[PDB]
C-alpha cells in the first residue's frame, strides 16, 4: 500500500 | 478559485493532490483533504494562485487534514464527474456493498462499491487504521480526493492502496483492488467542520  | 471536489491543487510547489469537499469553520472556508498531502501551514495553490494553508492535519495514524482558505474562494457544494458535478447534500455513511465513486486529479470519477471497512494501510510513514476500502480504481494525484454515493452523500477523502507499476489500479480487475478512503465523519468532527451542501 502506498498514499495518492 | 472555485473549491469542487476532485480538482488539483499544489502543496509548497510541489506535490499534488485533489480537492476533497469543501467546508466551513465558523466564518472561516475551507476543504478537506488527505493528511499525507501537506504539513500544518503548507501552502495550497489552485490554478497558479495561492489558495490558502494547510490548518492541521493528522498522519500517519490517521490520514486527514483541512486547508484553511482565503475568503476570495468560492467555496462550493459539489464534486467534479467529468465537466457535469455531483451535488454534496450530507455525510451518511453507505454500508458495505453500497456504490460509491471518487473524483481526482489523475484518474478523474471512478465508480465501484464498499467492500471492506476498518482497514490498516502499512505506508512506508507508518500505519494507517480504520480506513474504509472500494474498489473503484485510483492512481496517484487522487489522493484526497471525494469519495460520495450518487445520491450526494460524501463518504470520505482518498488515502491510498495498491498502485501499480503504472501509477494506478485500474489496470487490474476490480476484484483485485484496494483503494482505501478516510471516513469523512472523524474529519468533520475533530475540525468542527460543517459540509457546505447544495
Amino acid at each position: 500500500a502506498a498514499p495518492v | 478559485a472555485n473549491i469542487v471536489g476532485g480538482i488539483e491543487y499544489s502543496i509548497n510547489n510541489a506535490s499534488l493532490c485533489s480537492v476533497g469537499f469543501s467546508v466551513t469553520r465558523g466564518a472561516t472556508k475551507g476543504f478537506v483533504t488527505a493528511g499525507h498531502c501537506g504539513t500544518v501551514n503548507a501552502t495550497a495553490r489552485i490554478g497558479g494562485a495561492v489558495v490558502g494553508t494547510f490548518a492541521a492535519r493528522v498522519f500517519p495514524g490517521n490520514d486527514r487534514a483541512w486547508v484553511s482558505l482565503t475568503s476570495a474562494q468560492t467555496l462550493l457544494p459539489r464534486v467534479a464527474n467529468g465537466s457535469s458535478f455531483v451535488t454534496v447534500r450530507g455525510s451518511t455513511e453507505a454500508a458495505v456493498g453500497a456504490a460509491v465513486c471518487r473524483s481526482g486529479r489523475t484518474t478523474g470519477y471512478q465508480c465501484g462499491t464498499i467492500t471492506a471497512k476498518n482497514v490498516t494501510a502499512n505506508y512506508a510513514e507508518g500505519a494507517v487504521r480504520g480506513l474504509t476500502q472500494g474498489n473503484a480504481c485510483m492512481g496517484r494525484g487522487d489522493s484526497g480526493g471525494s469519495w460520495i454515493t450518487s445520491a450526494g452523500q460524501a463518504q470520505g477523502v482518498m488515502s491510498g492502496g495498491n498502485v501499480q507499476s503504472n501509477g494506478n489500479n485500474c489496470g487490474i480487475p476490480a476484484s483485485q483492488r484496494s483503494s482505501l478512503f478516510e471516513r469523512l465523519q472523524p474529519i468533520l468532527s475533530q475540525y468542527g467542520l460543517s459540509l457546505v451542501t447544495g
